[PDB]
RNA sequence: AGCGCCGUGGCGCAGUGGAAGCGCGCAGGGCUCAUAACCCUGAUGUCCUCGGAUCGAAACCGAGCGGCGCUACCA
RNA sequence: CUCUAACUAUAAAAAUCUCUCUUCUC
């Protein structure tokens, strides 16, 4: 049966679409229907920014972050706990999952 | 007393290969003594313990046999051996059964004495293991050498001869070459007859016509080969000028 | 010599007048079971097949080379 | 060597592992009191006790 | 300056076997190459913060023997085709060199990223553990 | 971390006693002018140190070689060249962005805009930039994205390209990185291509050595004093 | 008729120089609702006999014993 | 009726399965 109206695929009116693989289990995956996290995090956690901080010269540095946009495939994504299997009425909400952090 | 370490000192070096005997699991691993180094207990942890993964533990350790591993870390001050199982060498794995067959043998011949004389083993092992290890080697191609021309027992002087004569008396290599004879001439027998007596007069026997099989009893492994190639380099010059012709391969 | 049983199954004794693998080859399709060449060193070779099909064990060697069918002596097993 | 370290708890941070039987305790240094480490410790723990380490600079993840 | 020894401590952190690899300015001439696994016996917790920390302290017992006070360290992953992701143990071995002794300066990240390059290992549908 | 198969198909010695420290003199356009120390072996004639050091690369930041942390996100290279003891000059070599701020600003919403250029400079350096460019909100959108149309992108990558290769041609590597400090090239392409679209944070993006003449002993004197 | 191997627990190896050695086997038990798989414990003997050295020997050797490969029937 | 910030990290192995299926109006 039609399980999702998009085809769960996010297409739409392309035809084909450039393949990209995944980031763990290097399976190929067309890059729309390639569920995709930007991971920007800061290159330290909290835990080292002060044994950082006070072995610093330079004091009060910026602390470059390491940006990346992880293409996880689908399976890895549902098993590495990125992505979970949500009831039926609730899949056809599509915002972020309401503010990750308040 | 099996006791008094085969090597210099009785605490084992770092990073070094043994095989150890097993005699009891309490629950983590197995704390065993070792045959190879003093008998100081050396410990196993099943983390290192083996190369498959930890289903059965009965059949891997074999309590009670000898079993290859190295050991990491050695405490010298109040005695505690970690001892490892995991990271040996394929190529490394007989090196350690030599060396531990090698110091067997030591120990073997190292026993009789103490217990034919009652004198305590400790002190004679400690006499005779100064130019027994250290010289160059291991023991056993010294006494080889002494069994044939006696010089390392005379290295130092032992608490007796009496000891030493009896390892003499429990103490007391064979090389194959074939000649085959490829003569047409007419009386060839003769020839072989004389060369032959020439060359015994160390065993040279017969298999068949052609076939002249030497197994000589050599001492050095290489006076054997060049006695075998003056005994084959007689037979041609013997063979070749009377009529016929012979062939060494 | 060239004594040849089947043990509970193992083949032990097998002429090499020929390959192996194509012996292999047809004992699977008309056996159906698992096949196994294992060389033990210096005993009998080993041709291992599942099930106990003695009776389609003695086809097969009927229809790979077999002409004998005397010094076949099956263990029960 | 000799250096044993001292820490009082100041927050349970639950329980952590599969057993369900080791905690996660952020502790405070006697020594050093403005330095906080993350560690986790075997056994029953309460907030104001004061726990023993044979090494401080190991930072303790979650136990899977 | 305050006549320092600068020098760059350029992490490589993959998912196994952290490195720790510090060498001068010019970046020819290495010191103290001592990595994660140098120091763990297992052969595959050389990924663990453990490996990478004594991996640090030896290297930085080594730059104080060698003069080399303050650092800037590059940190590095596999990258390139390899999951782009730096390691876990390439961090706790930076904070290692943090707490001893040691200063830091100008951390980067030198990540080799390709512009789409190298049609890479895995097959269609990539890994099946 | 014991030993292993070694399949080869003592005599140590210290590493640090047959070695020697060198000092790193800047280009004088730079503020700081000491740069650093770099690690040689001992100085033995038959392959001495100067083969070996005239040929290096030095990595810096720009924030390093000017003082102000305004120039954190650009980071210089310089090659070694001239060896006068305990003490190396070293000129010009090439110019980059650390890669943080350069993936920092490429954001989604907002196409960038990137212009390539290869140009012999005044003198003879043939030299390569790039220049990136990223589309701009005006501080009135109600409309959340900023796409510029590929008409856009022609006209604003053309214009670059003419603005990179006049300001490179004028004037040499010298006064070329006399401009690259201060940004001026960056504030004047925002300019020169304010009237297509606001393109937010204009940028000089690894300049990048091709080409040099034969070695201009007078440049680096006159470099280096 | 000679020299080289085998020398049994139902079996092939295994060390041969501290004394009962591994797997295959077979019996029982464990696992599971049950079976296969997996996990444990077992009874099997003259490692053919004679000696020597040997605190200690099946082993290290030696002087006969049952079968295997060659010489090739070695008038 | 003025609001655009914070982040972590697992994939060991696991095959098979007999009957006997039928009844709602006041
Ligand atoms: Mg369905
Ligand atoms: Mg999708
Ligand atoms: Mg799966
Ligand atoms: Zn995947």
């Amino acid at each position: 049966p039609k399980k999702r109206a998009s085809n769960g695929r996010n297409k739409k009116g392309r035809g084909h679409v450039k393949p990209v693989r995944c980031v763990n289990c290097s399976r190929s995956v067309p890059k729309d229907k390639a569920i995709k996290r930007m991971a920007i995090r800061n290159i330290v956690e909290a835990a080292a920014i002060r044994d950082l901080s006070e072995a610093s010269v330079y004091a009060e540095y910026a602390l470059p972050k390491t940006y990346n946009k992880l293409h996880y495939c689908i399976s890895c994504a549902i098993h590495a706990r990125i992505v979970r299997v949500r009831s039926r009425t609730d899949r056809r909400i599509r915002a972020p999952p309401q503010r990750p952090r308040f | 007393t099996s006791h008094c370490r085969f090597y210099e000192n009785k605490y084992p070096e770092i990073d070094d290969i043994v095989m150890v005997n097993v005699q009891q699991i309490a629950e983590m691993g197995a704390y065993v003594k070792l045959l190879e180094y003093d008998n100081i207990e050396g410990m196993i942890l099943l983390s290192e313990l083996s190369r498959r993964r930890i289903r059965s533990i009965q059949k891997l350790i074999r309590v009670g046999k000898n079993d290859v591993a190295v050991v990491l870390r050695v405490d010298k001050e109040k005695g505690y051996i970690d001892l490892s199982k995991r990271r040996v060498s394929s190529e490394d794995i007989i090196k350690c059964e030599e060396k531990y067959q090698k110091s067997k043998t030591v120990h073997s011949i190292l026993r009789y004495c103490a217990e034919k004389f009652q004198i305590p083993l400790e002190e004679l092992y400690k006499t005779i293991a100064w130019p027994l290890s250290r010289k160059f080697g291991h023991a056993y191609e010294a006494f080889k050498l002494s069994i044939i021309d006696e010089t390392v027992w005379e290295g130092i002087e032992p608490p007796s001869k009496d000891v030493l004569d009896e390892l003499k008396n429990y103490i007391s290599v064979k090389i194959r070459a074939d000649v085959e004879v490829s003569c047409f001439s007419y009386e060839g027998i003769d020839a072989i007859k004389d060369a032959l007596k020439s060359a015994e007069d160390v065993k040279v026997k017969l298999v068949a016509a052609p076939l002249y099989v030497l197994t000589t009893q050599a001492l050095d492994k290489q006076k054997g080969i060049e006695q075998l190639e003056s005994a084959i380099e007689k037979i041609t010059e013997v063979i070749t000028k009377y009529g016929g012709v012979c062939n060494i391969t | 010599s060239n004594y040849i049983h089947i043990r509970i199954t193992t083949v032990q004794g097998v002429p090499e007048e020929y390959d192996l693998k194509r012996i292999l080859k047809v004992l699977k399709k008309d056996f159906a079971c698992n096949g196994n060449i294992v060389k033990d060193p210096e005993m009998g070779e080993i041709i291992q097949l599942q099930g106990d099909q003695r009776a389609k064990v003695c086809e097969f060697m009927i229809s790979q080379l077999g002409l004998q069918k005397k010094n076949i002596k099956i263990h029960g097993f | 060597k000799t250096p044993v370290t001292l820490a009082k708890v100041i927050k349970v941070l639950g329980r952590t592992g599969s057993r369900g039987g080791v905690t996660q305790v952020r502790v405070e240094f006697l020594e050093d009191t403005t330095r906080t480490i993350v560690r986790n410790v075997k056994g029953p723990v309460r907030e104001g006790d004061i726990l023993v380490l044979m090494e401080s600079e190991r930072e303790a993840r979650r136990l899977r | 300056d305050n006549s320092q020894v600068f020098g760059v401590a350029r992490i490589f952190a993959s998912f196994n076997d952290t490195f720790v690899h510090v060498t001068d300015l010019s970046g020819r001439e290495t010191i103290a190459r001592v990595t994660g696994g140098m120091k763990v016996k297992a052969d595959r917790d050389e990924s663990s913060p453990y490996a990478a920390m004594l991996a640090a302290q030896d290297v930085a017992a080594k730059c104080k023997e060698v003069g080399i006070t303050a650092v800037h360290i590059k940190i590095r992953a596999t990258g390139g085709t390899r999951s782009k992701t730096p390691g876990p143990g390439g961090q706790a071995a930076l904070r290692a060199l943090a707490r001893s002794g040691l200063r830091i300066g100008r951390i980067e990240d030198v990540t080799p990223v390709p512009s789409d390059s190298t049609r890479k290992k895995g097959g269609r549908r990539g890994r099946r553990l | 971390a014991v030993g292993k198969n070694k399949r080869l198909s003592k005599r140590v010695v210290d590493p640090f006693t047959r070695k020697e420290w060198y000092d790193i003199k800047a280009p004088s356009t730079f503020e700081n002018r000491n740069v650093g120390k770099t690690l040689v072996n001992k100085s033995v004639g038959l392959k001495n140190a100067s083969d070996s050091l005239k040929g290096r690369v030095v990595e810096v930041c720009l924030a390093d070689l000017q003082g102000s942390e305004d120039h954190s996100f650009r980071k210089v290279k310089l090659r070694v060249d001239e060896v006068q003891g305990k003490n190396l000059l070293t000129n010009f070599h090439g110019m980059d962005f650390t890669t943080d701020k350069l993936r920092s600003m490429v954001r989604k919403w907002q196409t960038l805009i990137e212009a390539n250029v290869t140009v012999k400079t005044s003198d003879d350096y043939v030299l390569r930039i790039f220049a990136i460019a990223f589309t701009r909100k005006q501080a009135n959108q109600v409309k959340r994205t900023s796409y510029a149309q590929s008409s856009h992108i022609r006209q604003i990558r053309k214009v670059i390209s003419e603005i990179l290769t006049r300001e490179v041609q004028n004037s040499t590597l010298a006064q070329l990185t006399s401009k690259l400090i201060p940004e001026v090239i960056n504030k004047e392409i925002e300019n020169a291509t304010k009237d297509i679209f606001p393109l937010q944070n204009v940028h000089i993006r690894k300049v990048k050595l091709l080409k040099q003449p034969k070695f201009d002993l007078g440049s680096l004197l006159s470099l280096h004093g």
